[PDB]
């Protein structure tokens, strides 16, 4: 490729995106080499390992990691492949571990993937570095449960990368004194299409997706959408009336959601009405393949795989102190419309799938896809609302956004 | 299990055809589109379960399956089942969705009885074969676990519980969207 | 369908093995390459079906099969069986072609009598294993819809009607040589 | 690649192929876009879309298709791809249809795929250009019966690129005054193959297939072989006797055929005995994917997918006004021997399959393989047919011409 | 075959049940991972043979299974077999391997008695379905054709002769630890 | 690629594989040219063709040969693939042939694989070249059973290319008058991972593999290892005890082994006790893909698929004279432990396939591993065995050899 042609992938002011970037192998392995080696990685949630020396494998772009509580509870996320012949050090999806043995050689390993062991170094090594040889760590850093990493030793912290999106991410992760607990199991299916087709996107039409909806009721609106200053993530949501309460969410979940103290009092923690409970559904996505919907309330990582799959890890986050009945409908609900088996996300999968498959062909790779919608219509200082905010929310702002920090993250040696 | 440490048995055979006959009929409403059909098959009390599974080591092996205040692939009350018929119903009426071509092959049926007249408990086996648009594919199998409640109806009985064990850690299609 | 909007049903359960035994036993010689003894099995007036399959929109399902003066799978007499027959016996004496490996899992066997002493209307499942030279392998599902007859043959039955509902859009495989 | 070392890929005079034109990944994407994407592809027959807004989906190449009869009667051939983010835009593989909606986000086509209506563009596009985002339309031609498009606005005219082939494809195609319908329903299967095996070829003795023929029986031959000028087309047929009656089409096919009114009568329009009724089987190829066999009268597109993978799609042509159980019998004997189940191509199909399996080899794509056959035997004058003609039928000079069309389109940037 | 040149027949049919329910018993255990109640289903002088089968041109579809003299997937002993259970319950003990996941469809059954009380000869179908880590999938189908003989425990039977005819040239897996 | 940075891949004195040999495609397209088309590759054993025309299919690398024995009583080793249009020429496993005939048009061939009649010749071909035009041969060699081929005419002889390797694999081919017969059958499974993964490796714990162990009983060891001088060899060996024994092969077969008639005698054609009855469990690898473990008597082929996929063919062998009973326990046992069933073997699949799956990764990719194990520790004038032999048997000098050999091979155009 070449830092100049990469560039000329996606025209930002005129709004051209090149579907060769959804399609091209080498595309692809710099991807993983200047996205997912230098991003912060949705790895999961903190009650998913509650107690020191538990696990859960998942991954970093296409780099197995173990993400384990450590006895100053801590989270250790190092690469799941022993260094002596890269076997998988650690083999379930999840549990508790007291020290970690790769089976292939004896080459031990603490709670955090430090080589602390190899059998008979007496005989043979003379001297090894057991540091050198542990795996590669990530560094590890949380936001309000989430957890996340970045292999970057040079990456910006967190906060920073985040900027001002955490504004839109305490809609859902701070809204009560106590936190935010996610729902134990985590949901995956694998979905044959680019990554940056499902984190774009998904479900865009901020027009049907209608069959969902009447699954909810038992028979044009107002809103904004904000794009991200700097590291390409975005977020878009309503104000006032059914689709959360009828369709999505039902009765119950909106009753929390909008009215009675729940809603009031703790979610006036955000110094904000309107902000807590004239709120409805959101989309919000963080760079790169981090995404959730507060007010529904599953989150997703997108695992890249070819350029051509993506796997879907999802699962569901409730208010922790939140009533059992209440914590109970998040858990029927979302399961019921964002799953794989979800009466709306079931659609979104079909879609992208054509959509990758089309670009197979040599014409349907040539022009390039129109991202023109609503230019120029944010201001960039509303009273309430950090970043960059359009007023009609029907537009493609984020989502230009999200391509071209990519663009930027692409095209870079070294940090901007 | 409970119902399944230890073997059926014996029925029937009256009872085991009458059962295996209920499944063929039930597979042939699923793979034949006819769903208005199948979901009265359902007793209003109808849970519907899959739970999520997990690759775990040997000695965890217990801890595979998603227990019942943890998220499953499916839970279903009767009403979020009618909700779900509304939406195969709507796809049908107005949308340009294409139609989807299954096969559900039935069989290591074993029946125990419980307590009421009236209500059998179940063990079969699974394959389900789902091709649809030119080339897609995906296989499934895994064990249905029913309560079966007999019935005035011409079909006889009604599913009250059913509980769906994949054999798939990873879900391999792209969607659930259709019925074990 | 006719004879299958409606639930079977009950027989047999004489009858249900019955029938059973003859599909296993039809699959027992398919498997095992015993063409020969498989063709006499065929009516005389067999009418082997397969119609073509397409991916249409949900409202129009309804258009899925090829219908009977539209291009088949296949469409054959007694007398082009034959001829098939004759295609498989040649290659075995004098041809280099090597021999192919088939399993036909047969499941969810339906029985309704018809006119005539004699006759009876079938629904079946299907799943068909097909692994040839090294690694080769596909595997397709359906539905046969066969009408049976009587007969005097230590076989008992006659396949009359075969119609091989396939759950299949485009043909998966890079040829059909076996026989359902 | 390289213009100069593609050309080594091939020898004509002198007759050998290189293996690797069959496997080589980016020589493939090279065909797509100088071979598919400039020449006449074959997507059905008119029968298949009588009605207005009649459509039936298809490929040129590896791009998806919409095929729609229009209020006109004419025949609008457009890229099967949403232009926004490139969803399918039709979805079934045939149908009837007032417009197109994309499912996606809501743009609306009409019969001839024109991007005529997207939700508030109000709101959104300061002016959108709705004829710049309509897909990709394709010049659409019809032969006879057989519809054909080609992407390049420059190609020549069908008519022109078919050149003196249309006098050979008349065989099946013009023998009676009311034309040709196409029996309905269009098998297809997969074959991983390359391409241009299928195409060469298929079925090349133009010595055994031997079981196939003793099918038809209820138990050395003369004829000639014609290359094209100019665009790599061919065809090769028999003079009097079995082989077509007993074996193939048997009995009634062949009355037909050959004797009585309809083939006497009707198959004068070719002026000429012989050339109507003294045929027998016939060959026909037409580049680069157009395949049939007038007298067994299967049409196929081979559709490409890997270098390594073809799909057959086949239906059947009959005389529009010939008596119903003649119809019958072309329907029946079609597909007892030239389906993917049929008693013939069963075979052809596992051929190509090792032969693209062999070529997973080092050594094996090392060597060219041998087409020498029967060279310098080429009179272009025939008394009766024009062209190039073969008097000896046993030879590879159509291959060797196909061979050479691919060259030729393989290495121009322009049209030569 | 022997015993399978001619047409079983006819039984049972609550001999029929018998067996199939034996069968999916089985499988209940064998997908259970309830191992251990498995092996003692196998007669001391079980014989469990799988031969390794060759891709051969037809006239000698013949020569396509390894005789008894020669190298199999499978020859066990009830000694050799006695030492895999060992290997299983060693694994779940002191071990860090993940558990893998299994179905067993059994179908076509049929039933031919034989010399002594007691012993019962028998051909089934197969399809087994094993995916297990995230993603690893593989198909097996074919047919087991066993020796039963009656037995006073609670499940009935025991094996005493097991041959299983894999539908499988080269052995599309990667490994065969789990038991048809 | 390039000359300077595929020696880069791999740092001998240093222990460090770079990951990449393991994943890379153009790579693997390299060892393809430049190590199995100039290598001694393993097609067999003698005993699976005892008769005139008696043939057996395989691979050398990914090209398909036929083996077949002539009536000279030779062994004639061609390319599997008709040069007319690459068809397969014989298409069974095994079988006895009078002659080969290409079944898609006619070209036939004699035992071995010679061009000698194409039908009509007569007709076309004006002067066809019978012998060019007959499959590529491969150079046969034979090792006291152990069929071998390579393709280049300019390969060195198989014995200097053993150099002393042929010392330690007498250990299983020569312990007896009567040479050693292979017990017919060959296992065949599929294994994704990289062919040298296998050969490195396998079960190289020369510390788990336990759970199989267990298997055998009814309930820190001396020995050495040997480094080839030249062609990347290696083998690893015990002295004295159970594991043979008991464990393994169990009772009789190690009785057969250590003591007794057929193991004093007879073994003493080695020309030392201990070098034929103190032995037990022995590794041996002979560059590149020939496996077998003398004392167990398992041998195998890897073949390799991409350079992520190997088939690993897999037989058993016996002393010719053995009794019944013992050649009877080779079979049961080997197959009990080294098969795909095996209770070891089904293990060492498992893994590999891990290690493979984790190179997906871009991070997985970027460090090397570490084979630095037990550096220095040869002598190379052994009172006993020739070569490169180290005293303390857990080390990776035969494994740092392979790899070396590898580099020497993959770097060399020409013979070094
Ligand atoms: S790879 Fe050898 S210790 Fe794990
Ligand atoms: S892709 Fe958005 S309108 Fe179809
Ligand atoms: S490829 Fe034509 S003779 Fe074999
Ligand atoms: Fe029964």
């Amino acid at each position: 490729w070449n830092t100049s042609e990469i560039e000329a992938l996606f025209d930002e002011h005129a709004g051209r995106i090149d579907p060769r970037i959804y399609t091209d192998e080498d595309l692809y392995q710099l991807e993983l080499e200047r996205v997912f080696a230098r991003s912060w990685l949705l790895l999961g949630h903190e009650t998913q390992i509650r107690k020191p020396g538990d696990y859960i494998t998942t991954y970093m772009g296409e780099d197995p990691v173990v993400v384990v509580r450590q006895k100053d509870a801590s989270i250790a996320v190092f690469l799941n492949q022993c260094r002596h012949r890269g076997m998988r050090i650690c083999r379930a999806d999840a549990g508790n571990a007291k020290a970690f043995t790769c089976s292939y050689h004896g080459w031990a390993y603490d709670t955090a993937g430090n080589l602390v062991n190899v059998p008979y170094e007496a005989e043979s090594f003379a001297c090894l570095n057991k540091k050198e040889w542990s795996p590669l760590k990530a560094r590890v850093e949380t936001y309000k449960g989430l957890i996340f990493a970045n292999w970057d030793e040079n990456a910006v912290d967190l906060d920073t990368y985040l900027g001002e999106a955490k504004f839109y991410m305490d809609h859902m992760l701070d809204r009560t004194e106590a936190g935010t607990e996610a729902i134990p199991g985590v949901q995956k299916w694998v979905i044959p299409c680019n990554w940056k087709f499902a984190a774009e996107q998904f479900c865009s039409d901020m027009t049907s997706h209608l069959s969902g909806i009447l699954a909810g009721l038992p028979e044009p609106t107002v809103g904004k959408q904000y794009r991200a200053s700097w590291g390409g993530h975005g977020s878009g949501f309503y104000v006032g009336d059914p689709n959360l309460m009828l369709a999505i969410m039902g009765p119950k979940v909106t009753s929390y959601w909008t009215e009675g103290p729940a809603s009031e009092k703790a979610a006036e923690r955000l110094g904000s009405v309107e902000r807590g409970s004239k709120l409805m559904v959101e989309h919000m996505t963080v760079f790169p393949t981090c995404s959730f919907l507060p007010g529904i309330n599953t989150v997703r990582t997108w695992h890249p795989r070819g350029p051509n799959e993506v796997e879907v890890w999802a699962f569901t986050v409730v208010d922790a102190d939140a009533p059992d009945d209440i914590k109970e409908e998040f858990r029927r609900q979302t399961l019921r419309t964002f799953s794989a088996g979800g009466v709306f996300e079931q659609d979104d999968g079909e879609n992208w799938v054509e959509i990758q498959h089309i670009l197979r062909g040599h014409k349907a790779r040539s022009r390039p896809f129109n991202a023109e919608m609503s230019m120029d219509q944010t201001v960039d200082n509303d009273p309430v609302y950090p970043g960059r905010i359009s007023n009609n929310v029907y537009s493609e702002e984020a989502a230009r956004g999200l391509y071209a920090h990519w663009l930027r993250m692409m095209t870079s040696p070294d940090w901007d | 299990a409970d119902v399944f440490l230890r073997k059926p048995a014996p029925v029937a055979p009256e009872l085991q055809h009458e059962v295996e006959q209920f499944y063929y009929w039930e597979a042939k409403l699923l793979n034949d589109r006819r769903f208005e059909e199948w979901f009265a098959l359902l007793a209003e009390d109808i849970h519907y379960f899959m739970p999520i599974r997990t690759t775990r080591i040997m000695r965890d092996s217990r801890l595979e399956y998603s227990g019942s205040r943890e998220y499953a692939h499916f839970d279903d009350d009767a009403t979020m089942m009618k909700g779900r018929l509304r939406k195969i119903t709507s796809d049908v009426s107005w949308s340009e969705n294409p139609a989807s071509r299954t096969r559900h092959l039935v069989s290591n049926v074993m029946i125990v009885g419980a307590e009421a007249e009236g209500e059998y408990e179940i063990s079969s086996a699974f394959i389900v074969y789902r091709n649809r648009l030119e080339r897609q594919l995906d296989i499934f199998a895994g064990e249905r676990r029913d309560t079966l409640r007999r019935n005035t109806s011409e079909a006889g009985f009604e599913i009250v519980n059913r509980t769906i064990l994949i054999d798939q850690s990873t879900i391999l299609a792209n969607n659930l969207s259709f019925f074990f």
